[PDB]
């Protein structure tokens, strides 16, 4: 049966994991004690407490998942938090040092201390499962444990599962706004592992969630709880039909085919749809029309650069609720007939749609309002490259003064890998320019 | 200090001045003493019994306890003998005074009876 | 865990100190005689980074007294949390330095180095993992400027990957109280910038000029100096001490503050400081923190940034709050100011957030930063230090310790080294 | 009402 | 079943005896009328080792006291814990040696050492297996330094296989109160090294040192110092008479402490001392005992072992511990502290776990400890011997009472055979 | 009825006796006066008044050792003169308890083996329980066994000992006691299950987590292995195994007697309520080094003969499962000659839980009994820190003291040399 396993990595990747846990706990109907002896019976998924959740005899399910990171407190937090008994204490494993925003720690110094504690915990979480569908990591480029500490971790994990799929949920650095000034060497730093040993990105800024979180939501002094409840609700609209049945069903492997077409560029973009408070959601009329015409409205993005300043290459569209096929076909005629929306000449037909039934839930205490019918978007789009062009420009002003360099090099890591990495955006950056050309 | 595992009998004597009403505890050092020849336990200052009751929108942190946040200042109220008496959580029992405090007392101050009281077990 | 050795060195090292350690055992909820009596569960799940357990439920400070002369250990015994320190961890001379760097550093500081790094490695053993270790200081003292120097010299090469902060107490030319002030500082700087990884520039001037118009206090002691300066002591641990939502720790930002290892001197500051009229008046907030933040009115040391150019600017965050509006005034104050900030490194500020409040308040905010005007402050020590040696003036005091000419040479050569590699980097 | 002279 | 009999020589050895009797007493609960007063169980269940039975529920030390001047035995009686001893057990004679070694060995020992010998062997006899005889006294006498080591060469005659262990007083050189000192030393050690099995070499300037800065009492009377040297005593036996978790007894640290027999010299440590104030900021745990067991400070002997080599190490520990944080700590110091131990033997420490803490006390341990810088403390005496034996200075004392001169040279040069064989062994391969 | 007798010799053999006759007890029902409030009759005989008297001999040294076992909770379970003691110990000395104070108590405790065994009417075999540091359990043990093998030519004699740990040590004279106790395994040894404490010390922190452990919690744990290897024999089940087919089916060569333990799960009750157990989960958990109750590593040799134990809920099914995912990795090796390793033996009852221990309620249970090459290097160890020793010849005039000649050890080392060099003759591959 299918599976997937959650390698959070991180502060980043930890806080995500207690917003989108608690989704797949609601979503199911699990309690905190990790238990549903409880009267009331919420669906009917026999098969559907498996691939997230590890049913036992006892009828504890116990969630696959890793939380890592190398301070304590941010999963002390959940040692101590509501789900504690949820979860494995083993699969929470916890550093004494951090890596402190520095890639070169994370990597060679603090990383191998417990690599082999982690890689084995991973083993174990595999040997339960029958049938990995494939990995999804979650990280941040920022902090050093999330950079470095990662990047490591899919080196050894690709030597290990060469066709296992490894799927890439990160927070990318936002354009104007920063939390860290020593993060473009990390961003830099962290670039080579997710160009080769990665198969799909989701890079996303935080920024741009404040952007929608006010516009749409209303939501004026938004937190990161906010920012974390609406990636949950992406992960799980990814993994929509999988849990459940549909018309359209799709796993990872065609979503990962139909998104890829050279090896080198598999950095798509993610939309959702509808993202409205709970007052103005009942006064408009919600169809498939509007929310795919929505999915398409640059500022509705969630990374901070403009479609049409690019050129689509594969979108993948999720549909989810009680969608119909011809409105699904008849928003895609509608979307083609339209010069503002560009294509490349060598993809003609370049749309991928699945079909699922089951309506989004909604958590309580949240912004979103519960609705009928959502859908959701991956694309891979040329878009993107002015984002690894800025960071750039960042990362060169920096590099030609030598600022914070012996941080780095004093920790052990050698002064022509920052050439090296440089050097590999230049190319990278060149390669989606190739594309763009038009014969 | 019985209750602890460091059960200690030290006796103290504790100095008003009349100055300023401040109050200093210094203590009594014995033949062995187990302890390092310390000057006193507390230093002269202005002892707060209870302050004003905005006291909760007070930032402790940055402005130290002042003349506008107290409402009531420690005086020889408290310091009268046979009756224990708190500061900074320290029970001090008032074994007895000197005869030129219970002159002042009984002659100046007002109560004319303060009898001492032998605060010594019988070995 | 995350331990933290808390170095105290001189008078002003003391009475620092032992201010600093009332603080936190507000926060941490520890009386005078050494129990806990706090309410929250998180205020006691950290405790040993600054306290170590002892039977009978007391926590004893991890802090090493040090004072060339007994008269200051009198006093801090005799304060108000005088009983929670252990006699052990008092090491004290019996003849004071006479505010002489050289006496202190060279003759009466050999005797008693063996002393203090005696229970310094014991401190250093107890824990099972160190970060580093605090030290605070007078640069003017005889022993602190003196023997400090020496005790800093000495635990780098025993722990060299430690990190080592310093809060240390630089003189003001407007007002100073010793003549032979300028040589101890002098030749105290040439020790910091050897051996420390981060230097929180404090100055008593600017501490009186804010009491004199910021907090609006009519007589101002010691004691409000030193509480404002634990505030700030207190402001960069919080978020180790306690969960926080974009956590931080003493290292995120010393990586994130030193771009190169001869700039380490930083200007501390402290938001929420408002009179004690104008608390109800004023309504405090992320704007209004941010804003009372950036002045150069609010700053606890004695240069203008206004005529500097900053390089690295640090906001640990303590209380909740929202972040977008974090965000924004950030960035607000990044683009407007923009001739102030540099030009070679982008996005300048560093943010983090505790989430746990300080006691007593609502909203707090802790700024750490590093702009060109420190060049300002030792130049003007430059201007009287040279004055004094060009006529070899209180000299003999020096030179009767054993002590060479060209120390006072090599000193002034490697600030004026310093200096004009640091007007290198605003130009 | 009752704590004894103690010592 | 393992008993033990507790010969007492010289002012020295009675007021030491003294103390340690009140201390064994207030452990096994017995008042000093001479009953059984304690609380629990144990307390009486292994008594038999130091104390017999009489009837009307009275138990008496199993010691012998001796001295040959009267006025101390007046003072013994005159103690707190007086009228517990036996006064049959009290020998004495009329006259002193007046810290001349000769005439407390030769002169004036002939005439009391039989009356020693019909009370030695009688509670010998009353026990029915005697796990060996223990004698305090000092070196710095005429009694013990004299008396006792006649007493020492007889015993091993009689009963070999029983274990002789001797803490005997070794003299300071910077503290000293006798002029004729180190004779008697120079002629006591030669004594020491043929027949007995195990010594233990205590120090009044190092036990000053320690009440001096550990303690830091201003005032040390003479009972201070010998508190110290009696929970030393008990440690040593406690495990013994108590049941623990990993005993031992006499025998069992013997076996494992002296790797040659002209090696028997011991270096004690106490590890529980800590002043009043030191009190307040304390935590009892066990790497709080094997740091201050290890720093050079607590040791009770006037050798630093930072200049010799450690050959092996005891530690008996009196209390209900776990014994993997036990072993750990011996594992660490052995491992950080490479260069003090020698290379030849691995695992240089013996341990022992005794469930029963001290009375008054939860923790506590004992140190014993085979190092090369007990021979720091030999040549020390022979810095001053040679000095006055060249100039034949004070030597008509010694000449007085008959006996030659070879006996000096021949003591002098087993000392010097001593220290330079034990020299070799510590630079041993 | 098949039947064991308990011979617990030295300081380690009675502590031992107590963990193991308590689960004993419970794993019967025994209450501690000894009545049943019969597969018990293996173990205990009984009476008219239905006390059920165990089987087993507490010899000693030390007296205050075995009172403290003389007034336990369990005083009325065990008879009085089964208990056994002398009055001087060995004193951590091979020769003291081997000619000097063993023989004045060797002709009691061989009258009551005697007495023990006639009361049995088939006996299986003995259990003995003992040390190779301390004198009593090295030396008495040692003439002990040296008289039992030929009292009883053919019954099996299993030896269940300590062995001197690699880095921590409780004495320093443990070697001599050592290496001179191999002559007495050797020739006189059907079995052997040398457990050093600091592997269990190593599992005790990591898998229940108790970060601060002592004897008592060691002592469960090999309570529950000795439970493990005879509780086919106590209850039934599918494929029950007796004393002599693992024995037959672990020992290729006369001199080579030496298996190694292991035991799983060990696991604490919080973790019982987040884990699945299966049986193919526990069977890896026997295989890891970080498990192994002895310091050396089976990856650096290569396994010789694995004895299986299931116990619990264990479905043949997938006990084949499990073994056919053993065979197939390459960092499990096998010597050439051996291709069949294995010996399966399926038990129903599950092993209980003490109260106040630290084993959770387990449903199913494994037990290993891997012989292997990679315990040599664990000798090679004793002999570097011997040879270090006899080279300056410490401690020896109290070995000649007791009346033991000096030549003798230099004998005791040359054997286990020899014993050594069979070994890696084992480890040599037959490469045609
Ligand atoms: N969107 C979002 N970003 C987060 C969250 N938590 C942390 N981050 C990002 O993570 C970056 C810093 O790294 P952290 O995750 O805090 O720390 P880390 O991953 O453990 O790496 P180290 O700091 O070296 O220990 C910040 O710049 C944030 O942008 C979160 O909950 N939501
Ligand atoms: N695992 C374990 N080892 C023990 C136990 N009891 C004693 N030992 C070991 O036995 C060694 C010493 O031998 P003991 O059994 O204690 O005493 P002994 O065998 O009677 O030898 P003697 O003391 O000379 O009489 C010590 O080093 C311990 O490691 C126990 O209960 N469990
Ligand atoms: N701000 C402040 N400054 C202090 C305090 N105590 C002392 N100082 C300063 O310290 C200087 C004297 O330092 P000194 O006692 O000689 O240092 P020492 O020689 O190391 O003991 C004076 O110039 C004071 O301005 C204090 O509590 N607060
Ligand atoms: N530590 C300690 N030393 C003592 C005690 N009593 C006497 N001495 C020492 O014993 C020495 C005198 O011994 P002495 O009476 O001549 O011994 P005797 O001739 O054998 O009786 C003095 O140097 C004292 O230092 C005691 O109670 N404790
Ligand atoms: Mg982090
Ligand atoms: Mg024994």
């Amino acid at each position: 049966m299918r599976e997937c396993i959650s390698i959070h990595v991180g502060q980043a990747g930890v806080q995500i994991g207690n917003a989108c846990w608690e989704l797949y706990c609601l979503e199911h109907g699990i309690q905190p004690d990790g238990q549903m002896p409880s009267d009331k019976t919420i669906g009917g998924g026999d098969d559907s407490f498996n691939t997230f959740f590890s049913e036992t005899g006892a009828g504890k399910h116990v969630p696959r998942a890793v939380f890592v990171d190398l301070e304590p407190t941010v999963v002390d937090e959940v040692r101590t938090g509501t789900y504690r008994q949820l979860f494995h204490p083993e699969q929470l494993i916890t550093g004494k040092e951090d890596a402190a925003n520095n890639y070169a720690r994370g990597h060679y110094t603090i990383g191998k201390e417990i690599v082999d504690l982690v890689l084995d915990r991973i083993r174990k979480l595999a040997d339960l499962c029958t049938g990995l569908q494939g990995f999804l990591i979650f990280h941040s480029f920022g902090g050093g444990t999330g950079s470095g500490f990662a990047s490591l971790l899919m080196e050894r994990l690709s030597v290990d599962y060469g066709k296992k799929s490894k799927l890439e949920f990160a927070i990318y650095p936002a354009p104007q706004v920063s939390t860290a000034v020593v993060e473009p060497y990390n961003s830099i730093l962290t670039t080579h592992t997710t160009l080769e040993h990665s198969d799909c990105a989701f890079m996303v800024d935080n920024e741009a969630i404040y952007d929608i979180c006010r516009r749409n939501l209303d939501i004026e002094r938004p937190t990161y709880t906010n920012l974390n409840r609406l990636i949950g609700q992406i992960v799980s609209s990814i993994t929509a039909s999988l849990r459940f049945d549909g018309a359209l069903n799709v796993d990872l492997t065609e979503f990962q085919t139909n998104l890829v077409p050279y090896p080198r560029i598999h950095f798509p973009l993610a939309t959702y749809a509808p993202v409205i408070s709970a007052e103005k959601a009942y006064h408009e009329q919600l169809s498939v029309a509007e929310i795919t015409n929505a999915c398409f409205e640059p500022a509705n993005q969630m990374v901070k650069c403009d479609p049409r300043h690019g050129k689509y290459m594969a979108c993948c569209m999720l549909y989810r609720g009680d969608v119909v096929p011809k409105d699904v076909n008849a928003a895609i005629a509608t979307i083609k007939t339209k010069r503002t929306i560009q294509f490349v000449d060598w993809c003609p037909t370049g749309f991928k749609v699945g079909i699922n039934y089951q309506p989004p839930t909604v958590v309580p205490g949240g912004d979103l309002a519960k609705v009928q019918r959502a859908v959701c978007m991956l694309s891979n789009t040329t878009a993107i490259a002015e984002a690894w062009a800025r960071l750039d420009h960042k990362f060169d002003l920096m590099y030609a003064k030598r600022a914070f360099v012996h941080w780095y090099v004093g920790e052990g890591m050698e002064e022509g890998e920052f050439s090296e990495a440089r050097e590999d955006l230049a190319a990278l950056e060149k390669d989606y320019e190739e594309v763009g050309v038009d014969s | 200090d019985t209750d602890s595992l460091f059960g200690e009998c030290r006796h103290y004597i504790i100095h008003y001045y009349l100055m300023d009403d401040t109050v200093e505890i210094r203590e009594v050092h014995e033949r062995n003493n187990g302890r390092d020849p310390f000057p006193l336990l507390m230093n002269r200052q202005r002892m707060p019994k209870v302050l004003v009751e905005n006291a909760k929108n007070f930032p402790k942190c940055v402005l130290e306890i002042s003349d506008q946040e107290v409402l009531e200042w420690y005086t020889a109220k408290d310091f009268i003998v046979g009756k224990p008496l708190t500061i900074l959580g320290r029970t001090f029992f008032i074994y007895d005074c000197d005869p030129f405090t219970r002159q002042f007392y009984k002659d100046k101050f007002g109560m004319p009876d303060l009898p001492p009281v032998d605060v010594t077990k019988k070995e | 865990m995350r331990e933290i050795v808390h170095l105290q060195a001189g008078q002003c090292g003391n009475q620092i100190g032992a201010k600093f350690w009332e603080v936190i055992s507000d926060e941490h909820g520890i009386d005078p005689t050494g129990t806990y009596h706090g309410d929250s569960d998180l205020q006691l799940e950290r405790i040993n980074v600054y306290y170590n357990e002892a039977t009978g439920g007391k926590y004893v400070p991890r802090a090493v007294l040090v004072d060339l002369e007994p008269g200051t250990m009198d006093s801090v015994r005799s304060g108000p949390f005088g009983q929670i320190f252990r006699p052990d961890n008092f090491v004290f001379g019996q003849s004071g330095a006479g505010n002489n760097w050289a006496k202190g550093h060279y003759t009466e500081g050999a005797e008693l180095v063996d002393s203090v790094l005696d229970v310094v490695r014991k401190e250093a053993e107890s824990c099972d993992c160190l970060q580093g270790f605090q030290l605070t200081h007078s640069l003017g003292g005889g022993t602190g400027s003196g023997m400090g120097t020496l005790l800093i010299s000495k635990i780098r090469e025993e722990y060299p990957d430690r990190i080592m902060n310093t809060f240390s107490v630089v003189p003001s030319p407007k007002v100073s109280d010793t003549v032979v002030e300028p040589y101890n500082a002098t030749l105290s700087v040439h020790q910091l910038v050897e051996n420390t990884d981060e230097t929180y520039c404090i100055d008593n001037e600017a501490l009186y000029d804010i009491c004199f118009r910021t907090l609006k206090l009519t007589t101002p002691t010691y004691g409000d100096l030193n509480h404002l300066v634990s505030a700030t002591m207190s402001g960069v641990t919080t978020c180790l001490r306690f969960p926080g939502q974009l956590n931080a720790d003493l290292r995120k930002l010393a990586v994130n503050m030193v771009p190169f290892p001869r700039l380490h001197f930083f200007m501390p500051g402290f938001a929420p400081l408002t009179s004690r009229g104008s608390q109800q008046y004023r309504a405090l907030t992320v704007p209004e923190l941010t804003q009372q933040m950036f002045d150069a009115k609010n700053m606890m040391a004695a240069c203008d940034p206004r005529h500097g150019r900053y390089l690295t600017v640090a906001a640990v965050f303590r209380g909740r709050m929202s972040m977008k509006e974090v965000d924004e005034q950030m960035l607000n104050v990044q683009n407007k100011n923009s001739s102030y900030f540099v030009e070679w490194i982008p996005n300048n500020v560093k943010t983090a957030v505790c989430d746990i409040p300080p006691r007593g308040l609502k909203m707090s905010a802790t700024f750490i930063g590093n702009s060109t005007a420190i060049q300002e402050l030792f130049k003007r020590i430059s201007e009287q230090f040279t004055a004094m040696f060009r006529r070899k003036a209180f000299l003999h005091w020096y030179t009767g310790e054993g002590m060479d000419e060209m120390e006072f040479t090599e000193a002034e050569s490697n600030m004026n080294d310093l200096v004009s590699e640091y007007q290198q980097y605003q130009d | 009402q009752t704590y004894d002279v103690r010592a």
